[PDB]
């Protein structure tokens, strides 16, 4: 519902994480370290998202069992 | 199932919303189309009381609600409530997001244009479907019978319309739409019950009167003989238990409620009954296709489920029609869902797959696209 | 399981005081020398506060499975755990939800009798009269052959 | 019918189910480790100038931003699922679980354990008032 | 002696209260005994009758299946007749 | 406990003031609400004689006092005495200054407005509480049962009222408030005891008659059979020892005192008994929620503690009601404190935490704020 | 005073016995309350399931009646068309 506000919020959050770097604010070794830091953050995010997907699978389980119970009420 | 994409065959109707995926035998979710706000004050805190119960939930809490149908006679009179009903239908009764499914609504004949245009605008802007198509409620009922000719009398709950079709060519000048339907029969039954002492007034008790009508009323084969019999014997008086006890006994109100269909003068309507508007609809057709229409008269819609109507109607038409023609009335047992079964069949066809109103087409011509070639 | 955690958590300020008071009051000796190995019941009688009967029954049954008839200081701590409400209180409802999800890893919308059958086959427990009887009673709570979520939901509720 | 056997079977089933749940958790941890391992990008850092380093950094940042966008979309979907699950939970509560309030309270604190002290204090006050004369 | 007598009066009132406790406990317990027995009997009867209804319902299912099949047959005959 | 702030759930009642902190099982201090000035002269000097003994202190010196209840029938007739009672309740029975605690009073339905407004004005000006809220005494008794529907008959000591509730939506047009309660039963018992020779006149001896009523009286399952049995045998005559000896024997006065509840013609009241005002309160409700109200009839209040009332009332309602409905009477053992337990539960809710009448709101709109949205 | 002390100690032991009887009655009360709560819950479930069964039996009976009557009519018509 109201996809415009959701899109605006997602774009704002992405712009918050718009980690664009300058030219003389880092080093080449520092740039590699930043790349590895982003890699590790993405891996932690992937683990969190996989846990979220498992939790959403359990949410689907709860959804179907609850709708089944509600239909069983009548 | 799996890949691919299935169509949503929704059917707004007026009284029962019937929906389900294309290609099945019966609608997946059938529930009354009523939206009822609570009317009392409410003292318990934190009970989780919502502001509007829609669908089948408001038929269980109807004791403290004010149910109000959003569709009066085919046309839609309250667009916010109709949007709420559609949202419920998509998300809670089918649990399929509309962003990935074509929709096939249904509409009565001779309805206002603005209703249809607003319907398509809602479906394309709010729910954001990929493509939707609007079809006349009688052609589908003709699909479901497996015929290709015949004159179909689709006596729903909102409006009764009678569309004749021959060899697939609809006759637009012979559609006879009459606004007597199940709702007026419910009101008339509620009005004649007062002759014994039972008074139903609240909009919630209209549902109880509807249940009485469904379970007890029947159409008499001959009206005067039944009126004479019910006034002498007592073999007709059937009793029924209200939702709280205090059983009631319905006498000759049983066959007087649905008799209004064949004599609309009972509720003050001028027009002729459903037995004579069919004959008039036939006589407007050409002289060479009248035999086929006589032989393939089709019944559909909910209100044509009264026990004994397929014989009364045949007797009446045989009285009106010439003596040589054979009069046959097709009354399939799956009458109530005939329109939706036909809708599923139509949506499952390969030849029909390019008739949908694609979204880019709507973006180029606006909501008035529905009246154009994509009908 | 939670029994060992309860035994460890026996060491506190309240239950230690209860144990010390019980020892100072009705743990002295100077009896007739009958060897009162069943003094656990005597401790229950002198407790003055009767816990839930399940705790007392489990204390009488589950301990000294070898029939030793002798209780150590660790067993004194276990008995004092049984005195107060040191139970896990039906474990965590999250555990029941995770168990139900693992049962419905096949996404059947409920715990099918096949799930309990294969779990019983894996555990190898002897098929007694209560075996299958309990499965049919819980699954057919409506006695219509349909197994609903609430059946095993409340069946697994109230226990640790 | 056998209460002892019923309790034994229930306890054994609970323990074996817990062991299976722990095995499933270990399997999930292994799957997560596999996913983290297979999600790394094979990249080279030989013979690339700092302009190429900046270009690679911008490409990796774009991919990270895309992954974050997808994660936020999935988080929104899971939040919607959580809201509808809570709606179903309160539906069940009003259908059957309305008796939570007489369960969520504090009982048996002092009224059920300290009640004779009032009578004792009343008697002592009466005795003191008598002795005042 | 007067202090001892005061003590005695206190003990007397406490004994009175104790007997009062005994009587009220007995009365409530007998009440709950009555309710327990009535509830148990009614529960037994209700379970019995419900199971009876279930059996009758299954029989009705089978009857309905028979009738449905026979109606299919008669319908085929009628349409061929047409 | 510790930081944070707990609410005071006071419950004025009429006959017993019940108070205690929110979130417990039973009220902390329960004591009669009577204020009795001494009436004799007094000759001992320096005895420390006060001018008014309130609460449970005046039930021990009642031999030389003139006890007078400050609440007649729900309404408060003597505001100074009620203020004294509240001051005692806060400072001596709970020992918590009211400057740091919200309060939740309770009020009978259909009471005069001025009573409620004066109550809130006192609580905000004299005791200077942070925030107070007034709740109807029947909704709380419905909270305590853990239900959300049901019709609750709260027969207190001042006034008997019968509030039906469905799904959390109270029905304001179906509240039947009747002014027969425990006090009138005490007066009638004191009036029929004179038929054996025992005369109680002093306002102190009304307490003795109340004790007789509590300990001996019971409600007969069938009135005429009991009247016939007590007039032939002598198996009913139970004796009781007055505060000075001279035991008395109560014959058929045992079940005639509480019979007034079901036949208010005994004390000259016109209205129908508590067995028929419940049925009338149900019949005013809508036709679709009568089954639920029939099945969830709730009893509360002190006067419904007579041994054998939950069967007499069920028999009477089953006689009145249709034969199909099931009549069930919920009579929890903690009947007397049911209202206060419900009050504790309501005050402990998180959803309710923003409904209090905050002091700044009272400063802006005056005492008439209670009738406004913050009910 | 000696006699009074004797009576004091006798009432003292009596009071202790009274307190113990009180606690025993209290425990019994809690127990029976628990039992009654359980059995009543079972009563609720039994009644509700009985009602479900009865309703379903009613519906199946009615449908059987309707279909049977239709089949009989069509049988008569089959003979007629013969
Ligand atoms: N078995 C039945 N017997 C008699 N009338 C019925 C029966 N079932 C439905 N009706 C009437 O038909 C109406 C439902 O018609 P329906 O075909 O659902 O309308 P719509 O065309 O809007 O879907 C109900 O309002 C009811 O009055
Ligand atoms: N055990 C009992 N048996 C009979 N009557 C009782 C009993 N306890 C209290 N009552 C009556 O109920 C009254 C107390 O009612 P209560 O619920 O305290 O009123 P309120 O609603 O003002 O608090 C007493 O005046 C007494 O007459
Ligand atoms: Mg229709
Ligand atoms: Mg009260």
């Amino acid at each position: 519902g109201k996809r415009q506000t959701e899109r605006e919020k997602k774009k704002k959050i992405l712009a918050e994480r718009r980690k664009v770097l300058a030219i003389d604010h880092l080093n080449e070794d520092q740039l590699r370290e930043k790349a590895k830091e982003l890699w590790q953050s993405i891996y932690n995010l992937e683990a969190e998202k996989f846990d979220l997907q498992e939790k959403f699978k359990q949410q689907k389980y709860e959804i179907n069992v609850l709708r089944n119970r509600i239909n069983d009420n009548q | 199932d799996d890949e691919e994409t299935t169509a949503l065959v929704c059917d707004n109707g007026s009284g029962l919303v019937k929906a389900g995926f294309a290609g099945d035998d019966a609608p997946r979710a059938v529930f009354p189309s009523i939206v009822g706000r609570p009317r009392h004050q409410g003292v318990m805190v934190g009970m989780g009381q919502k502001d509007s119960y829609v669908g089948d939930e408001a038929q269980s809490k109807r004791g403290i609600l004010t149910l109000k149908y959003p569709i009066e006679h085919g046309i839609i009179t309250n667009w916010d409530d109709m949007e709420k009903i559609w949202h419920h239908t998509f998300y809670n009764e089918l649990r399929v997001a509309p962003e990935e499914h074509p929709t096939l609504l249904t509409e009565a004949p001779l309805n206002p244009k603005a209703n249809r245009e607003k319907m398509t605008q809602i479906m394309f802007e709010t729910f954001n479907v990929p493509a939707m198509y609007v079809a006349i409620q009688a052609v589908l009922s003709l699909y479901a019978s497996g015929r290709t000719t015949g004159i179909v009398l689709d006596s729903g709950d909102g409006v009764t319309h009678n569309v004749p079709i021959y060899e697939g060519y609809a006759l637009p000048h012979a559609i006879m739409r009459l606004d007597l339907a199940g709702r007026d029969l419910t009101d008339y039954l509620m009005k004649i019950l007062t002759e014994r002492g039972y008074s139903f007034v609240t909009t919630a008790e209209r549902e109880i009167v509807r249940d009485i009508k469904e379970k007890l009323c029947y159409v008499a084969l001959d009206f005067e003989n039944e009126m004479a019999t019910a006034a002498s014997s007592s073999s007709l008086e059937k009793s029924y238990e209200l939702p709280d006890g205090q059983v009631i006994t319905i006498g000759n109100e049983r066959f007087r409620c649905p008799e209004t269909l064949f004599q609309p003068s009972f509720i003050g309507m001028e027009s002729a009954g459903i037995h004579e508007t069919t004959y008039n609809s036939i006589m407007k057709c050409d002289i060479d296709i009248r035999k086929d229409l006589y032989a393939n008269n089709v019944l559909s819609g909910g209100t044509t489920m009264y026990p004994g109507i397929a014989d009364r109607m045949q007797k009446e038409i045989t009285a009106l029609a010439p003596s040589t023609m054979k009069i046959k009335i097709i009354a399939p047992p799956e009458r109530k869902y005939s329109v939706w079964i036909g809708g599923s069949i139509l949506a499952s066809l390969s030849t029909f797959q390019q008739m949908w109103i694609s979204k880019q087409e709507y973006d180029e011509a606006g909501p008035s696209i529905v009246h154009r070639k994509c009908f | 399981d939670d029994i060992y955690k309860a035994a460890v958590e026996q060491l506190t300020e309240e239950q230690k005081n209860e144990f010390k008071a019980a020892f100072d009051i009705f743990v002295l000796g100077a009896e007739d020398g009958c060897i009162s190995t069943k003094e656990l019941g005597k401790v229950m009688r002198m407790l003055g506060q009767n816990p839930t009967p399940e705790e007392l029954q489990e204390m009488i049954d589950e301990v000294d499975e070898d029939g030793s008839g002798t209780v150590d200081f660790d067993e004194f701590l276990v008995m004092m755990v049984r005195c107060m409400k040191d139970d896990s209180k039906g474990k965590s409802e999250e555990e029941l939800s995770d168990l139900f999800r693992m049962f419905d890893k096949n996404a059947d919308g409920y715990i099918d009798l096949e799930e309990l059958k294969i779990m019983l086959q894996a555990t190898g427990e002897t098929i007694t009269e209560d075996d299958i009887e309990e499965l049919m009673k819980d699954g057919d709570k409506n006695n219509d052959g349909r197994i609903d979520y609430d059946e095993f939901l409340e069946f697994m509720k109230g226990v640790e | 019918i056998s209460a002892s056997r019923k309790l034994q079977l229930k306890t054994l089933m609970l323990q074996i189910a817990k062991q299976e749940l722990e095995r499933e958790a270990e399997e999930r941890r292994g799957e997560k480790g596999r996913a983290l391992s297979t999600r790394c990008q094979p990249l080279e850092l030989a013979g690339l100038s700092f302009a190429e380093l900046q270009d690679l950094c911008r490409q990796l940042h774009a991919r990270v931003d895309k992954v974050d966008e997808e994660r936020y979309d999935v988080e929104a979907k899971v939040t919607k699922n959580i809201t509808e699950i809570a709606d179903l939970n309160q539906k069940i509560f009003d259908l059957r679980g309305k008796f939570k309030r007489p369960t969520l309270r504090r009982v048996r604190i002092s009224a059920d354990a300290m009640m004779q002290a009032l009578l004792g204090a009343r008697a002592k006050e009466t005795l003191d008032l008598r002795a005042h004369l | 002696a007067q202090k001892d007598e005061e003590k005695m009066e206190i003990q007397e009132i406490q004994l009175k209260e104790a007997k009062h406790i005994a009587e009220d406990a007995d009365r409530k317990y007998e009440e709950v005994a009555r309710k327990l027995v009535i509830i148990e009997s009614d529960l037994e009867r209700a379970e019995e009758r419900a199971e009876l209804s279930e059996g009758k319902c299954a029989e009705l299912e089978e009857e309905l299946k028979t009738v449905t099949n026979n109606l299919k047959s008669l319908e085929a005959q009628a349409e061929k007749y047409s």
